[PDB]
């Protein structure tokens, strides 16, 4: 049988606190996700580990985005199958300084009409995305498996769009998508960095994330995490 | 290799080579043929085998049957046309008839018995091809033997036998389908990586999968015989239905169920759409291990009591159909057994319920705290008339069915879940008199131990009652023993 | 909404239905025939009124009625699955009437028009009825003898395939002559077609219980086939008919040895045993795997289990096909 | 033998 | 049979010499397919053992002698049995009726009608 895990957010306009419980279930999903993809766990922990502390941001946007693409027409967005936040407390400011940018994401994927496998290829490409300047212990690995996964990318889309110039088209603008995605996880990091470190904020972290956290603010927010891109603008 | 020629107007010549960089020729003084020419292959010893009468013909037989000009084999003579008739699938599917389909199933599949039933069709234009797709009449068996050669539909490419083993022609979930497939526009470089690369091989899979549906609702169409088909190939719809995402609906269409109305028949998705009640706008049903414990289930009462269809879902594979079949003609598919189900109830009795939530609130308010590290929350029911209460799972748990089946899947792993449990709710019939006496009893002393102790006692009966397993069976017992002791004293014509 | 006579074509149309809720077929054909000289370009007046004379049983005026419907309704274009209703209509009063070839005339047009689930589920009834009546039409013992006579000196010169022709018009000609199917039998088996040899003689004995023949003949493909293990059952029957018959008896004696000196390879045994549902049934059952696998381990697990005959009989299968062997 | 008979 | 291991247990369920143990037959039942002949013999290979010394035990002992039909006699023997088995670890075929019988119990405890 298939099938192992499930997780949803328990709140709407408090998804402000909510988000980052969400965001740790997800994440910790996504470590066991990124160890079922061949030659993951052969990478270093420490790498393992430092990917999802830098890449949970992108791929909470992109899970959103995919949900909100399929169930309103990227309008809102959907931090789990059963739940959906409406306008109502979308465009709070305690929702939608930092939604507003996981919109962007769930508005191109509608534009852009991703399909499910394109779709995948891109979430995967998010997982291996940001990196220490410095490199990683185990870097030549990783960097095999996401090369592998640009490919990946490209033919979800050969298959699909037919003709020449529609197949160059459609995989530059996913591909300016996950590029994009960096702009996003920019704003969303620093509302959790912000609000991680003051307590004027009120919000609440799970264990996952606030370790995450405290790992990411100086380095993230000093310059010391390279965005990796696969396109130019 | 001697090769023994007479052109029309020249001489008969006989050529000998053994390779190597040299051959001859001579003039061929044995006895003339009246035209043409004839190859002598002298064969290594160990190759022999291929002078079998019997070999000789399972090999033309397989591989130059479609060849035009007749074919014989003479032996001792004795001779027999090999190529004797047209491949079945290139003579016109009006003349064949079911007798021909039926024999050639019989030697496609070795299958000593006949075929359920044949699609054969053939497409022209951009793509051209013909194919042969038959239903087994029984679902293949467990043999290695037999599962180590599947995918097995033969693919011809121009008449020319490719292989018996054709990945990536139908998907998985149609991989009892047995037949040939005869392309013209795939080319005959094949590898299993052109293959997989080819966008000819996709078009052509997918209008087989299409075929292979509408033969399905042909068979749909004969309820004698469909049943047949259904009750050895359900579980590969199911598979697809929960796969195949473009033809999600046409599957479901195919899928066929026992309800609370049905009787024992088994019934369509549709047929429920048409014994819907006003307002109705959902399709409701339950999972279970069997027939008879979803039918006397707990979280059918009311909807029984309402007239209400319930669809009854048993077979393990139905955990995974009800996650892709969200809507069925535009009626959302609910689960009885989950939270937030409700129910296309009157005005005057949901202020009812309104009034009920709000008398027992109190009462959901202490049993939570009794047992909130066993369920998130206790709320008045909408489902139960004679159970004083049940055991829901949250909208985005796992159903005490599927749980079951992962617990056992791990038994049979020799491991134990790194996984969320799922969420409990526990809901409370306001109009038990249990649970009455209950309200009563908890607002009078919230720490009674009487009102502790039966609490506890309903959770885990609930919890028996909804299928799931209880974490400390020794001291349930323990509390049913208890209440023993007690109890023993010991202790016309269509108008338009 | 309306033009008006339209909405008093309609008033006059509800009043028409309720009339014929209470079955009150004068009334409401009154109340139709207003409605139809209202708005005449509506078919739904004249269908109404063919609903009253088909219930009536009067099924000319009602298929004078579906007629005139359809061509008025193609006139105004009217919905296609309103002229399907008429024809599947006109088709039922055929239909009522036992008059099936009628009925399916009418129900093809009816689906043309619309592919009705209703009209496809009774036009297959009117099939079912029409084809059983032709095929008692079609009987007559005298020809079935005259076919079977023929079929008989085509036998008995060796041409199996000509006798077996000859055998198939008589058997279409005379259904229960159990000794034709019998006749066809022995062809299939001469032509090693044994498995059609056993069908014909399963239908054979049906008919006639005490045919001998009938199952020596099925008996001799089982044997054939090397299924020797029901050739000698097959045998037997033939043998507990007559104990003194050739066959039933010879049979019987080479099967008895044969059914074990065969086994030879296991893989003989399992492409011939797994051929046949039930053993495929229970080895497909993980409750018969795990008591198979306590057996092996332990002839005490066999000791206790036989005693019970849903286990008992699950293993005598198995043992009977060569599948378990005991020492 | 039976199969080369007719009844 | 009269047991030999228990205390304080009125009862509980042995797995028979050739029987399935709890966690083999939640496997068979969760996800076998079956008719149900063969599951329903192995199934049914139990022990049923009785505490002589258990005070429920006694009682019953008294009861079943002076009616061998007292329907709280065979009321008791079955809701023993059931609960033996869920002390064992194996399923019910039937938790509902199960559940009724606790119900049942439970009305008579509180003086509900």
């Amino acid at each position: 049988y298939a099938g192992y895990d499930s997780s949803v957010p328990d709140s709407t306009w408090r998804i402000m606190t909510t988000l980052n419980m969400l965001g740790g279930r997800q994440v910790i999903a996504a470590v066991k996700w990124a160890k079922a993809i061949p030659g993951f766990r052969n990478l270093h922990l420490d790498d393992q580990m430092t990917l999802l502390q830098y890449s949970w941001m992108s791929l909470m946007a992109f899970a959103l985005g995919w949900r909100s693409y399929r169930q309103s027409s990227a309008n809102l967005l959907c931090f789990a199958p059963d739940l959906i936040i409406n306008e109502q407390r979308m465009t709070l400011p305690c929702m939608y300084d930092q939604c507003k940018h996981m919109l962007y994401v769930s508005s191109e994927l509608h534009r852009l009409q991703v399909s499910y496998e394109e779709y995948l290829c891109m979430k995967t490409l998010l997982l291996l995305s940001s990196v220490p300047k410095d490199g990683l212990k185990s870097q030549e690995l990783f960097d095999e498996i996401r090369m592998t996964y640009i490919k990946e990318l490209g033919k979800a889309i050969v298959k699909r769009e037919g003709n020449s110039s529609q197949n160059w088209q459609r995989f530059y603008q996913l591909t300016k998508l996950l590029d994009s995605m960096h702009e996003v996880v920019e704003n969303l990091l620093n509302y959790c960095f912000q609000t991680f470190l003051d307590k004027t904020m009120s919000i609440e972290f799970p264990e996952m994330l606030a370790e995450i956290i405290t790992n990411q603010i100086p380095k993230y927010s000093n310059g010391n995490i390279k965005k990796l891109l696969f396109h130019q603008k | 290799v001697t090769v023994i020629t007479k052109h029309n107007d020249d001489e008969q010549y006989a050529w000998e080579s053994s390779a190597g960089g040299s051959f001859t020729v001579r003039t061929d003084t044995g006895e003339p043929m009246g035209r043409g020419t004839k190859v002598i292959l002298h064969l290594k010893e160990d190759q022999t085998e291929y002078l079998e009468e019997r070999r000789i013909k399972e090999i033309v037989k397989k591989h130059s049957q479609f060849i035009g000009y007749p074919i014989t084999l003479f032996v001792e003579i004795d001779q027999e046309e090999l190529n004797k008739t047209k491949p079945i699938w290139t003579r016109n599917p009006d003349d064949i008839t079911n007798e021909e389909y039926g024999e050639f199933y019989k030697s496609l599949t070795n299958d000593w018995e006949d075929h359920l039933a044949v699609k054969h069709f053939s497409v022209e234009g951009q793509l051209e091809f013909r194919a042969l797709l038959f239903v087994p009449r029984r679902a293949p068996f467990d043999l290695f033997e037999n599962r180590k050669k599947k995918n097995n539909i033969k693919l011809y490419v121009r008449r020319v036998f490719i292989m018996d083993n054709c990945e990536e022609l139908i998907p998985e979930y149609l991989n009892f389908i047995r037949g040939v497939v005869d392309s013209e526009d795939l080319p005959l470089n094949i590898s299993r990586e052109m293959l997989q690369q080819s966008k000819i091989l996709k078009v052509i899979r997918k209008n087989l999968v299409k075929k292979c549906l509408e033969l399905f609702t042909e068979l749909a169409e004969d309820k004698e015989n469909y049943k047949k088909f259904y009750e050895q190939f359900s579980k590969n719809i199911k598979l697809g239905i929960h796969e195949d995402s473009q033809n999600r609906k046409k599957l479901s269409e195919l899928l066929r169920y026992y309800t609370s109305a049905s009787g024992d028949e088994m019934v369509s998705l549709k047929d429920y759409c048409t014994r819907m009640k006003e307002n109705q706008k959902h399709i409701y049903y339950i999972t279970g291990e069997t027939k008879d414990q979803v039918a006397n289930s707990a979280f059918v009462e009311r909807l029984r009591k309402h007239g209400l269809e319930v669809i009854y879902m048993i077979e393990p594979i139905d955990e995974y159909c009800v996650q892709q079949l969200k809507e069925f003609e535009g009626k959302t598919l609910v689960s009885v057994t989950k939270e937030g189900l409700e129910l296309p109830e009157d005005e005057e009795e949901k202020k009812k319920q309104e009034e009920k939530k709000t008398k027992f609130e109190n009462l959901c308010k202490i049993m939570k705290d009794i047992l909130e590290k066993k369920v998130e929350k206790v709320v008045v029911s909408n489902r139960l008339v004679t159970s004083p209460c049940c055991i829901v799972t949250s909208t985005y748990g796992w159903t005490a069915n599927m749980e079951r089946i992962m617990k056992a899947q791990a038994l049979r792993d020799n491991s134990t879940m790194g996984y969320m449990a799922a969420k409990k709710h526990l809901e409370i019939n306001p109009d038990h008199s249990i649970i009455e006496t209950l309200r009563q009893k908890a607002e009078a002393d919230k720490n009674d131990k009487s009102v502790k102790d039966l609490v506890i006692l309903l959770y885990e009966t609930a919890l028996l009652s909804s299928g799931f397993s209880l974490e400390d069976p020794q001291t349930h017992a323990n509390r049913i023993y208890r209440m023993i002791k007690l109890g023993l004293g010991i202790d016309m014509e269509e108008v338009d | 909404d309306l033009p008006e006579n339209k909405k008093q074509a309609l008033k006059e149309k509800e009043l028409g239905n309720d009339a014929y809720k209470k079955k009150d077929f004068d009334t409401a054909l009154k109340h139709y025939d207003k409605a139809k000289e209202l708005d005449p370009t509506n078919m739904t007046y004249i269908t109404n009124q063919a609903a009253v004379y088909f219930e009536k049983g009067d099924y000319n005026k009602c298929r004078e009625l579906c007629e005139k419907a359809i061509e008025v309704g193609r006139e105004n274009r009217e919905d296609y699955r309103q002229i399907a209703k008429a024809y599947a209509r006109i088709g039922n009063s055929y239909f009522k009437e036992e008059k099936y070839k009628d009925a399916i005339h009418f129900y093809n047009k009816s689906l043309a028009e619309h592919r009705t689930p209703d009209v496809l589920k009774k036009c297959q009834q009117a099939e079912k009825i029409l084809k059983e009546q032709e095929r008692l039409a079609y009987i007559n013992p005298d020809l079935a003898l005259e076919e079977k006579n023929k079929g008989n000196e085509c036998f008995q010169k060796g041409d199996y395939p000509q006798a077996m022709k000859h055998y198939t018009e008589a058997i279409k000609r005379n259904p229960k002559d159990a000794k034709l199917y019998s006749n066809r039998a022995a062809c299939y088996t001469k032509l090693l077609e044994f498995q059609l040899a056993l069908k014909d003689c399963e239908e054979c004995i049906q008919l006639e219980p005490t045919f001998i023949k009938g199952y020596t003949r099925k008996a001799a493909a089982l044997e054939a086939m090397k299924d020797y293990t029901k050739a000698m059952d097959v045998y037997q029957k033939a043998l507990d008919l007559d104990s003194s018959c050739k066959e039933a008896a010879d049979g019987y004696q080479r099967c008895m040895m044969a059914q074990y000196n065969r086994h030879d390879s296991p893989e003989d045994v399992k492409r011939r045993a797994m051929a046949d549902p039930e053993v495929q049934q229970i080895m497909s059952d993980p409750a018969m795997r795990l008591i198979l696998e306590q057996m092996q381990k332990d002839p005490q697990a066999l000791s206790e289990h036989l005693k019970n005959p849903v286990i008992a009989q699950k293993i005598q299968k198995l043992m009977d096909v060569g599948l378990i062997a005991i020492r | 033998p039976t199969i080369e008979e007719v009844d």
